[PDB]
């Protein structure tokens, strides 16, 4: 241990958490609620981005005074992950796409690039590295995405073993492109909340009891894709996209769960209206099982 | 002493030759042309204006802007951590810690300012019994981040080092008034 | 002057280096250390002894104003020298 | 000993016009999630009341009690005519920290918390 | 190659952006006389393409000038969100870039950086208006050399 | 009076090196005005004067092209002056360096360096003072 | 002197004979008149006496004092009665300044004056809002000077100079959260008092 990794504070934004987390994916969806929760409580986050400027001010204000340090990055460019990763204890990975385009196919994101990143990781000498993935990730897959997830397990696994992968579901939020998704406009869901899921990120980025695992972060309720998308119908293109909505969610068993980290699941039923209602101009859903 | 705005010394003439002249003034809008005629006067003079980053606005020799660490001829510095710069600012901005030095000497360890605590009051150079800190001339000192305006030993002995040839030149013209 | 250390850090004129161990190294990255290159320690030492035939002489800076306080050192120890607790200068008694 | 009243001569009294703010507020309620879209289920909001009450029950003095009084019927006010705003009532919920456990070992584990 | 045009489109579009800037002045304090200062004759606001004050919901930058406070923070912050994208933000004062001569008060927010993201800070109690306009121009060049149509190319 | 007026035109328009020098101050200083050159510094900068204009334009500054590895054609900046320019371009003074020369004093910087606010060779603060506290380490050998 | 100010003892005069006059007057609600080596006068009373007071120094044909120049309290915590008020009144007709002050604590309000002087509307509101100090017969009394939320009298001698709170966007929950107070540099206490007395004319004794 460090002197300047001691957890010195309060837990408040001008405290110390002795957390330095290197997070890739930040400029998008889920890492927007991970920088919070991990920099509301005194942390140093280095974000690596390859967008302009602009788009990566939504998080100067989330972290207290020196915490957040912005730098550039290219995937394909390798030692701009040197950079990143030493001088860390922490490395967090949650890119992904949900669409291919030119330069970067499936396998490059979900494959190659991880496992340069684990092997940076490896490298330099941090202590933890936490990987994201998909519940139905599966090399029997209609979609492609989930067979290259699946590979990418086993292709970090290889390189850091006692790394943590997180498999969740459909995630609903505000700028997520499920419910979105439904309202722009055989297979039961149970979709999770990205609130909840940066919660457990940001509790097992401490835990001690969280490494060489796998966690299943999946809602309390389950839901028929018709009532849920008549729900949201009442509230108010891609192939592989709609691949993934046509297939209906595991329920893993005696899997590391989400109530195994601490947190609870926040049910669809509570931050739907604050979802949906900007898609505007009820009776819940039954739950079930199969 | 008074006086009176808005009260005439005494009633007025209702002759057909005044209610003629307020008829004319009325209709004939003539209490606004005089304002149109105004307005282009000034159309017809030559505006204030100057070309900013070639043409700069005239300050005196007593401008308090941005803050530098002087040293002496020798080049030794002059901050002998005395702590009155910290103990008057009002903004509670200058954190010093000192130490002696291995040559035996009061210096300092650590000097910091906030910029975004300093009002600019300059009671720091009105204290330092040594003429070591000095809110110097320059205002065009802005960033992008927060965390380039926290100040310290280094930053304001560059200052110092940089600005020198004019903040000794405006105490030279100034320190008789002080 | 500025000697690096084995992170490649430029050292200061205080001893102030991040332990190659240290996280807080990351706020250079991509960026700089401003270090001031011009030590007083050494640059006081260049200069040379003052000598006075008064066993004890005032010290002032310069100017009269523009300096400092006027503060007065004895010259009888000829052992060392006498130094100035404001200006650093040293004299001695001949 | 003997003292100068307000607004009231016993905790009969007081405990009237406390039930009269409850009444007030109790009713209210609901207007609020309406006119300003809240996320919060009126139940949360009622049961948030009655904590918010109980919190001053072992109060005795008729004074202590008629100041009570008047600042939640300042609030009410503040809250009926729409000077409040979303922020100020969610104020009241802490959704965004984490409370100090309730446990010693809780505390000593992370801080010096007593 | 579609670099070339697509730099030189990214040139116009910023060109374009960055001469026709329109400010909404939040003006709260004695960091507002200046802001009045610079649109006076001798620094003429107007003559860089820069508006005097348009209104919040067609502006694309905004200027915190002032102390801010706990009971103005909402309406700092919903003003921020009805503006439209690209929206740019200056803080002009240590009053907004920290708190200033406040900043260990009960009623002020220790910086305009808590409550939105900022751009440009401009130091002093208050910043002549050279040195606002000294800002404002950072600010231009900060927009001249972005590459949006570049990152979206090489995506 | 008015041919006066268009032959000071013409002598302004003339004033500077031909139509190619001519489009390079009307499109950098939108200004075409003639004065008297009371000196040039090490970085290329240039600086005129004219005392019949009215006080805050009788004196300005045509930047350099180039300053420290920098494209400044376009680009300009009021933090590119010098101190001993700055003093009499903002009129705390009414002599320049040419005939009122600063002090030489070594640690004096001999390169001036501009508003770095963004660039990579900029400002990171951090702390000056030492470690406090040191810790206890126990030896590398059991019992 | 040239260093020292003047000293005119007619304006000590004039103001101990109106002390008199108001004390002899209003023998009840009347306590402490005293004007001071500066030429002020203060008439303490009861909490009963305001209106009276004020009602005598405003209508009184020998006193006309009609503006209320200010309406102010005071924190001295270490007396029963805790919170000093103060009216500083203004009499034209005269060139002439007073100040009756009045004491108060918690639990113990004030009677309102706005029947007097209806510029106290908001000054009173500031009182409660700073001080903590109710009035009767206030139409309107809340919140004026501080937020909607604030649970406190800041003005007091015992409330932190930071305070307890503290406000910030957090991007979760999309609005400006309040949470704890978390310092980046703790405001510095410095020890000024000097141990060697200054002025002997306010020596207490042992
Ligand atoms: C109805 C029309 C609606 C559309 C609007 C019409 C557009 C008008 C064109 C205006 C262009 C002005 C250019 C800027 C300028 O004047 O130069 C001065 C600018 C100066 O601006 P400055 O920001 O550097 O500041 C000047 C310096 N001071 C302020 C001190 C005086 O020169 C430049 O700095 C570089 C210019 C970059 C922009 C150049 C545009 C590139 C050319 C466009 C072609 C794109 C199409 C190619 C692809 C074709 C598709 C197949
Ligand atoms: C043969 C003999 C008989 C023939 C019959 C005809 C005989 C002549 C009759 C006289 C005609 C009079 C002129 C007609 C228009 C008069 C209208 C008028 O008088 O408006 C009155 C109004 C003010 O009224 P009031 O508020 O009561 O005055 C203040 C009281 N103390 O005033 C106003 O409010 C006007 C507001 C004006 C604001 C804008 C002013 C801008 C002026 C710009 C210059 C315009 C010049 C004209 C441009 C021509 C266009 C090509
Ligand atoms: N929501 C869901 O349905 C589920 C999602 N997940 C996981 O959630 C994680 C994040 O979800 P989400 O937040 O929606 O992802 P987003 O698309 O919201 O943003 C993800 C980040 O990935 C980065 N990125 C993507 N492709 C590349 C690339 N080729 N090169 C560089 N950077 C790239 C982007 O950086 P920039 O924006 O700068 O390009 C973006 O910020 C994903 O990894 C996914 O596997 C897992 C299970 C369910
Ligand atoms: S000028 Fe700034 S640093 Fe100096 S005393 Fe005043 S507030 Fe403090
Ligand atoms: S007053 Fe001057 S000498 Fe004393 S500590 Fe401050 S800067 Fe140093
Ligand atoms: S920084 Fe100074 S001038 Fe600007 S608003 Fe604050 S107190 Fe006023
Ligand atoms: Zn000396």
């Amino acid at each position: 241990l460090h002197h300047a990794v001691i957890p010195h504070g309060k837990g408040g934004r001008s405290s110390v958490s002795g957390v330095v987390a290197t997070v890739f994916g930040a400029t998008g969806f889920l890492g927007r609620y991970v920088v919070n929760h991990l920099g509301r409580m005194g942390s140093q986050v280095i974000i690596p981005y390859r967008c302009d400027v602009y788009d990566i001010m939504h998080l100067r204000l989330m972290g207290d005074l020196g915490q957040l340090t912005f730098l550039e990055w290219d995937a394909r460019d390798k030692d701009s992950i040197r950079k990143a990763v030493q001088h860390s204890n922490v490395v967090i990975n949650l890119i992904g796409r949900e669409w291919e385009t030119r330069n970067f196919d499936f396998e490059d994101v979900f494959v190659n690039i991880p496992r340069a990143i684990a092997q940076a990781s490896k490298e330099a000498g941090v202590e933890r590295f936490i990987h994201v993935s998909h519940l139905n990730a599966s090399m029997k897959s209609s979609s492609k995405s989930l067979r290259s997830k699946a590979v990418g397990e086993k292709e970090v696994r290889s390189v850091f073993p006692e790394a943590i992968i997180i498999r969740p579901s459909d995630i609903f939020g505000r700028e997520d492109r499920f419910l979105n998704h439904f309202a722009n406009y055989k297979t039961v869901k149970q979709p999770v909340y990205v609130a909840d899921v940066s919660k457990g990120i940001v509790n097992a980025t401490k835990d001690p009891d969280a490494v060489g695992k796998t966690f299943a972060f999946t809602g309390p309720n389950r839901y028929l894709l018709f009532h849920l998308v008549k729900y949201i119908f009442g509230m108010t293109t891609t192939k592989d996209k709609v691949e993934r909505i046509h297939i209906s969610d595991v329920m893993p068993t005696d899997l590391p769960g989400l109530e195994d980290l601490g947190v609870q699941p926040t049910p669809l039923e509570l931050k739907s209206i604050e979802v949906l209602r900007r898609h505007r101009t009820t009776k819940p859903a039954k739950t079930v099982n199969y | 002493t008074y006086k009176y705005v808005n009260k005439k010394e005494q009633e007025s003439e209702v002759d057909m030759k005044s209610a003629t002249d307020n008829a004319a003034r009325i209709l004939m809008w003539t209490e606004l042309i005089r304002g149109l005629g105004m307005t282009l006067s000034y159309l017809f003079r030559e505006p204030a204006t100057i070309n900013y980053p070639f043409e700069k606005g005239p300050l005196s020799p007593r401008f308090r802007g941005e803050h530098a660490l002087r040293r002496y001829p020798s080049g030794e510095e002059r901050c002998i951590a005395c702590k009155l710069c910290e103990a008057i600012c009002p903004a509670q901005a200058i954190t010093i810690e000192a130490e002696p030095r291995a040559d035996g000497s009061r210096r300092t360890t650590r000097y910091d300012i906030d910029m975004t605590k300093c009002i600019y009051c300059g009671f720091c150079q009105e204290a330092c019994p040594v003429d070591a800190i000095v809110e110097g001339p320059n205002f065009e000192f802005s960033t992008e981040t927060h965390e380039e305006l926290l100040y310290n030993k280094e930053k304001l002995l560059n200052n110092g080092d940089k600005w020198e040839a004019e903040i000794a030149a405006n105490i030279q013209a100034d320190y008789l008034y002080r | 002057g500025v000697q690096v250390s084995p992170s490649g850090e430029k050292i200061t004129h205080t001893g102030q280096v991040y332990d190659e161990k240290d996280y807080r190294r990351v706020r250079f990255v991509d960026r700089q250390k401003e270090v001031n290159e011009n030590f007083a320690i050494d640059l006081i030492a260049q200069q040379p002894v003052n000598e006075v035939e008064h066993r004890i002489i005032a010290c002032d800076g310069g100017g009269g104003a523009l300096g400092h306080p006027k503060v007065y050192i004895n010259l009888d120890k000829e052992t060392k020298t006498g130094t100035c607790g404001y200006c650093g200068l040293q004299f001695k008694q001949h | 000993t003997s003292v100068k009243p307000i607004f009231s001569r016993d905790l009969n009294e007081a405990k009237r016009r406390v039930r009269e703010l409850y009444r007030a507020w109790y009713r209210e309620v609901p207007n609020t999630v309406h006119l300003m879209q809240l996320d919060i289920t009126v139940k949360q909001g009622r049961d948030k009341v009655r904590e918010m009450f109980m919190k001053n029950a072992h109060v005795t003095d008729p004074r202590v009690v008629d100041l009570l009084v008047i600042k939640g019927k300042m609030e009410l006010q503040e809250t009926i005519k729409v000077w409040k705003q979303r922020t100020h009532v969610m104020r009241f919920f802490h959704e965004t920290e984490t409370p100090r456990p309730k446990d010693f070992l809780s505390k000593f584990y992370m801080g010096h918390d007593p | 190659r579609a670099e070339y045009v697509v730099t030189k489109l990214d040139d116009l579009i910023n060109w374009a952006r960055r001469s026709s800037l329109w400010p909404m002045t939040f003006g709260l304090a004695c960091c507002a006389v200046e802001m009045m200062h610079m649109a006076a004759p001798r620094y003429d606001m107007d003559r860089f393409g820069v508006v005097f004050r348009a209104s919040p919901r067609q502006a694309d930058v905004m200027i915190v000038a002032g102390t801010l406070t706990n009971k103005m923070a909402p309406a700092l912050r919903k003003v921020y969100d009805q503006m439209p994208e690209p929206r740019y933000v200056v803080s002009m004062g240590s009053c907004a870039n920290g708190g200033g001569y406040y900043h260990y008060s009960y009623s002020v927010v220790r910086g305009c950086d808590r409550i939105v993201p900022v751009d440009i800070y401009v130091p002093g109690c208050p910043p002549t208006a050279e040195a606002l306009l000294y800002g404002i121009l950072q600010l231009q060049r900060k927009i001249k050399r972005e590459q949006k149509l570049k990152i979206w190319y090489r995506r | 009076e008015l041919v006066e007026v268009l032959k000071r035109g013409v002598q302004q328009v003339t004033g500077h090196g031909g139509l190619r020098g001519l489009l390079r101050v009307f499109f950098r200083a939108n200004d075409i005005r003639i004065g008297t050159l009371v000196g040039e510094d090490k970085y290329g900068n240039k600086y005129y004067e004219d005392n019949k204009q009215f006080f805050g334009r009788h004196r300005w500054v045509i930047y350099t092209t180039e300053m420290n590895g920098k494209n400044t054609f376009w680009d300009v900046d009021g933090s590119m002056v010098p101190p001993e320019w700055h003093r009499w371009l903002h009129c705390m003074t009414d002599d320049p360096p040419t005939t009122n020369p600063p002090t030489a004093r070594k640690f004096i910087w001999t390169n001036h360096k501009f508003n770095v606010s963004a660039t990579p060779e900029q400002y990171v603060p951090y702390s000056t003072t030492r470690k406090k506290i040191h810790e206890w380490v126990p030896p590398s050998t059991p019992y | 002197r040239p260093t020292v100010r003047p000293r005119s003892d007619v304006t000590h005069k004039q103001l101990s004979a109106f002390g008199e006059y108001v004390a002899e007057i209003l023998p009840k609600y009347v306590q402490q008149v005293q004007v001071s080596c500066l030429d002020e006068l203060e008439i303490c009373i009861h909490p009963d006496g305001v209106i009276p007071t004020l009602t005598f120094l405003r209508d009184h044909t020998n006193a006309q004092f009609k503006s209320l120049a200010d309406l102010t309290a005071v924190d001295v915590p270490t007396r029963q009665n805790r919170f000093e008020i103060v009216y500083n009144l203004l009499s034209l007709r005269f060139n002439s300044r007073i100040r009756v002050k009045t004491y108060a604590d918690e639990l113990t309000p004030i009677d309102s004056i706005v029947s007097v002087h209806i510029a106290a509307n908001w000054y009173e509101r500031e009182v409660w809002d700073m001080f903590g100090v109710f009035f009767f017969n206030h139409p309107d009394l809340r919140r004026i000077l501080t937020d909607y939320g604030f649970e406190g009298h800041p003005f007091r001698k015992d409330f932190p100079l930071t305070g307890y709170v503290e406000l910030r966007y957090d991007d979760e929950v999309k609005r400006v959260v309040a949470e704890p107070v978390e310092l980046a540099q703790e405001f510095r206490k410095f020890d000024l008092n000097s141990p060697w007395e200054a002025f002997p004319a306010y020596r207490q004794p042992p």
